């Protein structure tokens, strides 16, 4: 868990090559321990101060673990840990040396290049993800016998 | 080289500062009834996972952390939901014809009191023996102290309040960072960090001018401070060295009950056994003077080596600005502690008083009064550092003064806090690649 | 054709008429102790998209609306959260020893009372100044008039009453639409509606006969009943024009403090400066006559223009639906608004008493004591309707009579959840298409 | 949001077009105004009129949004916004022209057409995506080298 | 073979045994004002779907339950939420001046008693009529017999206490399991099990001794132990006959309200029309020699068939465990029930007492005051079956000896949650087949 | 639901001829009744009992249906109820007979044999399905014309 964040980006290669230096399952099993013992205190105490701060503190996890699950469902890439796009490395002027960014960069440095349009990124790739992608695959319903590939 | 094209990364290990609950953790061992164990409120605390980094060198600060407003808010709702259901003394307020109590020495004290009371089946009152201190008895043949503000409910016997210590734990999409370095001071960038699911033991203790059993630091004893320029800021100040403060309380304190009105038991002090001595506390006075020259040492590394004089807390104010205030085993105690502070430049006893009504320990209002504790009252443990303020004034070069301030209750555990922060985590990232999708 | 295929669409924009739960939404601006702000509940109040539609004539209704029943079992558990935790003035129903008053002009009035009280060491009672108004006190030489009904805890000073406006905003999933038809009478299908996530700003303001700050409409000043043909239904009327009304309070109302026991004060009114003169609030007789010729011509559209009569309240019953009744900066008001209702068919004071101890502003039972306030009362904005009720009988063609009723307090936010409307939504729906899964 | 819900469903579908007109985040991004402030109130006050009515209004969001994710899933549509069948349009006699529909009929209206079995329709999808389909992949583990397409 | 591949099988079923929460499931019938309805919780209540699984022995367990704890838990939690908001009477513990009563027959008593009340504005008392029974108060001319513990709050007259049925429901990804067998006695195998989404209606009674209107078994009356061999165990058996319990209590028994202070009334027991008779429930012995022969009969089959001899409930105790115990209609009956156990080896009237002030009804500490009911009380319903105790002792073949033990609440319980089970599911199920992925 | 946990495995290969025995939804279908009425009750009541009982037993059905949600998404499966893998039946030696396994033998008695090393085979299952897949379709990102496969 964390265990190369410290790392440069092409010292996270590694971290993509096992699963995501098991970051995601990490964001799951740490509600195993408020999963252990909400109930098994035996205790009337007739009042309850972390029964509101637990449970505002456990649906907060579970939101904010399901947008990214729902964002990854809106770009396709739902299952898929990675998953590579149809929109290019646009016209984001942020545009450099590939081996100066796979080998010497942190993913925190990384978050600090493109801090600024990320949510630019992220308009981007549901534009191409639906708006041609999903009724290019309506314009594969034709199945003809004689004249398909006019 | 071609155009690249953008590949989402679930799972990156980047992380944000960020604000959100914890919560405590504790563990099993009957008598959970513990004002702050709640009792067992997360009764796991399972085996603590730590994981280095080492390549990263995140900043911190101790002064902008918000884990402490987490812990000292959680603490007075941790007493007033234990302080509820007890029983409350509304009519306790009268008036009491008091005098002096005529067995042992001098210099301790006491007052023989007496008031209609006992109000049994609502029509029946009774004249009744009590023993009270000084300094919650006033004139008027007297009354109490807190009878002019509000009520004085009291507190179950059957808690406790001995400190065990508590573990907060991160929820989930959370971390809990903790820098290793053995010479942050106070604030900057820590170069060897780790990471950690839960923190360590803390106990929740509350004293003023002098904390105990803290998290010693190492042999360079640490000075905290927000800025060391401005002279209305508390130093802070951690020990490596565990000093040793036994403490006692010399009387054998019988306690008497008494039945008011439906079954609400009220327990006041009976006459005790008869040996009136004063509640001390010996230091050693060779360990002491050790420990203030490596401070002093230390000191001149932050301003000029020379003329370091250290004072009493002036005079005038209160008892919890100006004694070293605390309990021992559920009996509050506040020593003059006067005779440790004079120009170290180039055993010891203390005299401890007790009050038995105690204010709400950070507020006015509410108000608290403790019940007598059976026997004789010993306990000892050590000393992790203390709160000093700098005078400063129109001492432009020389005289350096130093006294122990400090009334606030967060200045404790951010003394413990410090080594820790939490960052909210970022699974998502993007980079360009050289894959693109195969468009069907 | 060949056959179709089913194919599924998430996100399909329709909706169903629901219920579910809303929440506040307000701003910040310190002292947020208000008793319906709840200490800023959501205090972030975005800025408002507001998304039309054009497409779409949506059926509304205004009396079978939810939202009304939500915004008033909030207000009354606002109501009473606040006054949980202030002073209960249960030891004040004692009996009282009065006397009237003589400084200044008859016809105002006040009673000069006193008591054995202040109660301070549970031993020593006080014969107590106090100064009360009248329609709060009986004979039996007097007590209150709430002691045969329960307690009389009072309002704790440091809270307001000022009607801040809130702002219900829809959670996930649901959504809220807002007819924009400038003559959308009470219910029906309006042409053009629009989507908000949020209300506008509501002032949850609370006046009897007479509704004040509103929502004022466009210049066809609308009338808005559940039928016309019972008689049994209140009649809301909405205007256009802000007419004022300057209220006051003439006198200076020293307050005078009491300690009761232990820290629990009391605020009693102390003696005056000295000018004992009459609440009042001055209206402007030529604008009123304005106001009323519009809302009788449009009252001429719903039957024969004819012989149109408005009076005073009748069939007698309690202050609060006789008087237009209301608080001016925690004060209570209570107008004999009888001059405003002649027969309109083709400055003025009004009389304004003042209770201190009110009922629960709803329901029998508990009731809480307003404290006085110091200096001289004066406040002054807008009226936006009335509540008026047909009477019917036997007149089966003329005179038509209109008395201004109103009792409850829906029908007060019934005025401005009209234009509003919940619906879930229904991201799932089917269509047959051409498309055919290529099975493998 | 919602921007052409009065449209008839030629004219939405351009909402098919689009994001379904952004109705999908606009069900979870609603979310973000009580994301944004459930605990930055900094207030003792003893007690919560709003601990359970925010509380129970927030799962109340969540359930709902997932028993949609759930029924994407059973209908092998998970990801998918838009996905045919093979189920066909059936005997369900609301059988009528094709460019009456998607030319001149609203959303609202088409619901208004199928209300009645559309429970049919939902039991009739998993029968075709399930018990037929999947037992049809199971038999796609053979592997011949010599027979395969006897 | 050829290697097989593990396959993920998502929904498999297969359950382990855990533990959690359930929640209460009723339907409406206004006046849902009943202490354990909490005002409908869940009042939907749908269609019973009950599912066999005819293939699977799945053990069970009655002693090692977890469902009877939640009970026992939720029926004090609903006991304490419906006795806080109601009017204490504290101020009612006090000296009182009694006589007897002198209308009617000996043996059946009562106390006319009279105090110093009515407290009304703070300033005037009376001297008030009452008539209390005996057993609740006590001499020094008299006070009540809790005054000595701690108070005394009363019941509010407008709630009921008849035990409506209630359901538990699973919640989600939970199941409820149910044996079938009908010879099934407390613990182990039950060959055929079936499945329920929420339970029967279980009327929540509470009476010692002789549970009510239960879950009649088959005609095989079942013998339920945790294990015979200690006689330090309770004995559960169950009926298969609907014995009938004419109880009544004959006094008319006028009510008589007083006014407490602020608007708290007060109900205490007027004069009475004057038919002072005792209390009884009708018993015919026929059909109770019958339902003791199948008992024996079947007892013989745990031990040696010879010497059945049973006792009166054992001698001292409190009431609550020698008396049958109950409520019938609001008013808490104590018949002495020795009249039911004599030797048996080879109608009947019963004296009810009635206590008024009760104590809390399993626990020691604060207690409640049930108000009269007015009219003539009578009642009527079936038994279900007893709690007994094996003595064992000296007895080492014969003269064995059985007297009706019992005085914990959750053996009543246990007699209806025995065949039922609670399980988690695991839908994660692995196997290995023939398929391989088509690696790309 | 839960129609044939009786049955052994070939018994309950019928189960996965139909909807896991309709498992899946019956985790989801249960919420309904909590569903129907949380806010339907019009009491005031001042207080609470089932407010954190329900609410916490409410949010542990969530959490515990989003677990196999993420573990399914970890192994490619998410959306699939019946999926292969490509580690083998490997050296877990638990090994015996198929038409032992497929036609005499319940799921239950299924569970109690490989009890042991579930964990162990969990784990085994995110090696290949990232550890080596997901790189092996980094390395599908060439697109060579004339020497793609050398
Ligand atoms: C200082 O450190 C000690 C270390 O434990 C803290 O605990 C106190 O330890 C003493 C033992 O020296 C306890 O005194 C006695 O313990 C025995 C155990 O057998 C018990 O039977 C006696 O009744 C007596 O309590 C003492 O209870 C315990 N707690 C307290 C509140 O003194 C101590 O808390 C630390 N002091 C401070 C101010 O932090
Ligand atoms: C009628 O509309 C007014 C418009 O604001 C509502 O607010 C009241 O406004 C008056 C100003 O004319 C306030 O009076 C004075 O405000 C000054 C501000 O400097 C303050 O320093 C004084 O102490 C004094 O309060 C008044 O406070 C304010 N609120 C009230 C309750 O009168 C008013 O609420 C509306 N009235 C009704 C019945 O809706
Ligand atoms: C024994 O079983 C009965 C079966 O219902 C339980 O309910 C009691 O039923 C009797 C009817 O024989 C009720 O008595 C009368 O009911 C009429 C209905 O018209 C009502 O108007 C009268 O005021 C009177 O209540 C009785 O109320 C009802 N409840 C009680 C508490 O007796 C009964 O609860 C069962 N007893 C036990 C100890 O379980
Ligand atoms: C404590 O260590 C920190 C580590 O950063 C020092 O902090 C900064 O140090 C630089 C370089 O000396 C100064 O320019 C900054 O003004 C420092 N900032 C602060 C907030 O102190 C710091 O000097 C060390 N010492 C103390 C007494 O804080
Ligand atoms: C207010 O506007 C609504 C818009 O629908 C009118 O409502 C209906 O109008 C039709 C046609 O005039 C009548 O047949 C219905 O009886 C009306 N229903 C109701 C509930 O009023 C309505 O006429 C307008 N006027 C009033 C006074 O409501
Ligand atoms: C009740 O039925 C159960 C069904 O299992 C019996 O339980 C076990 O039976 C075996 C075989 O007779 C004994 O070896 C065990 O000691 C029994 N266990 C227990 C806990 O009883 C049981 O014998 C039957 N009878 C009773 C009185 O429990
Ligand atoms: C005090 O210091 C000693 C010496 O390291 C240590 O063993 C002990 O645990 C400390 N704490 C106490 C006595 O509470
Ligand atoms: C009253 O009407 C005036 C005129 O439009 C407006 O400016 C003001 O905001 C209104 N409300 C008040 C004074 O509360
Ligand atoms: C409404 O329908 C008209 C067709 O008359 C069309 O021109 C317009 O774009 C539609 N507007 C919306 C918002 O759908
Ligand atoms: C008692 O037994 C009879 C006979 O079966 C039954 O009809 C009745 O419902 C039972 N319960 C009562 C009277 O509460
Ligand atoms: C139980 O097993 C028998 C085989 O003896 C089979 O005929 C029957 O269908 C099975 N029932 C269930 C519910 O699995």
């Amino acid at each position: 868990f964390l265990g190369a964040a410290g790392s440069t980006m092409g010292a996270a290669s590694m971290t993509l090559t096992v699963q995501a230096r098991n970051l995601l399952s990490g964001i799951v099993q740490q509600q195993s321990n408020l999963l252990r013992a909400p109930e098994a205190q035996q205790h009337l105490l007739k009042l309850t101060v972390w029964g509101i701060k637990q449970l505002q503190a456990r649906v907060l996890a579970v939101e904010r673990y399901l947008r990214d699950q729902q964002l990854l469902g809106i770009w396709g890439c739902s299952g898929k840990l990675i998953c590579c796009t149809n929109v290019p490395w646009n016209s984001s002027w942020s545009n450099r040396n590939l081996s100066e960014i796979w080998d010497n960069m942190t993913w925190l440095q990384w978050e600090k290049e493109i801090s600024n349009y990320t949510q630019l990124i992220y308009g981007l790739l549901e534009e191409s993800q639906n708006q041609q992608e999903k009724n290019e695959q309506d314009l594969l319903a034709l199945d003809k016998w004689a004249s398909l590939w006019n | 080289a071609e155009n690249l094209w953008v590949t989402v990364y679930y799972g990156v290990p980047v992380w944000k500062d960020a604000e959100t609950t914890l919560f405590c953790a504790s563990d099993a061992r009957t008598e959970k009834h513990n004002v702050w164990a709640t009792h067992a409120c997360v009764p796991t605390d399972p085996n603590p996972q730590e994981i280095h980094l080492e390549n990263v060198t995140e900043e911190f600060n101790m002064w902008k952390n918000n884990m402490v407003e987490q812990m000292h808010t959680d603490i007075i709702s941790l007493w007033d939901q234990s302080l509820k259901p007890c029983v409350k003394l509304t009519p306790l307020c009268v008036t009491l014809q008091c005098t002096n109590v005529t067995n042992n020495i001098t210099d301790d004290e006491l007052k023989n009191c007496s008031f209609n009371m006992t109000t049994e089946l609502r029509d029946k009152k009774q004249k009744v023996y009590s023993l009270f201190y000084r300094l919650d008895v006033v004139q008027i043949e007297y009354r109490l102290i807190n009878c002019n503000t509000s009520a004085i409910t009291q507190a179950c016997p059957k808690v406790s309040f001995e400190p065990i210590p508590i573990h907060y734990c991160a929820p989930a999409g959370f971390a809990i960072l903790k820098c290793k370095d053995k010479k942050f001071n106070g604030t900057g960038p820590c170069p060897s960090v780790s990471t950690v699911q839960c923190t360590h033991g803390i106990k929740p203790v509350v004293s003023t001018q002098l904390l105990l059993n803290g998290s010693l630091a190492e042999e360079e004893v640490m000075i905290r401070s927000e800025n060391i320029t401005n002279n209305a800021k508390n130093i802070l100040v951690q020990f490596n060295t565990p000093v040793q403060i036994n403490c006692t309380r010399p009387n054998n304190n019988t306690r008497k009950s008494i039945r008011i009105g439906p079954g609400q038991a009220f327990y006041a002090t009976g006459d005790i056994i008869g040996d009136i001595r004063q509640a001390h506390c010996n230091v050693s006075k060779a360990t002491w003077n050790e420990t203030l020259g490596k401070v002093v040492k230390q000191l001149r590394k932050h301003f000029g080596n020379n003329t370091i004089i250290r004072f009493a807390n002036s005079s005038g104010g209160d008892l919890e600005v100006t004694t070293h205030s605390f309990n021992c085993g559920g009996e509050f105690f506040y020593c003059n502690t006067s005779g440790l502070f004079n120009s170290t430049w180039i055993s010891i006893t203390l005299p401890c008083r007790i009050k038995q009504i105690i204010n709400m320990w950070q507020r006015i209002g509410q108000a608290m009064y403790a019940p007598p504790i059976q026997g004789v009252i010993r306990c000892v443990s050590n000393i992790t550092g203390l709160i000093l303020t700098r005078d400063g004034g129109s001492t432009n070069s020389t005289t350096e003064t130093f006294r122990p301030g400090g009334g606030d209750m967060r200045d404790n555990w951010r003394s413990e806090l410090y080594k820790y922060k939490v960052v909210k985590i970022e699974p998502l990232g993007v980079a360009p690649t050289r894959c693109k999708r195969r468009v069907v």
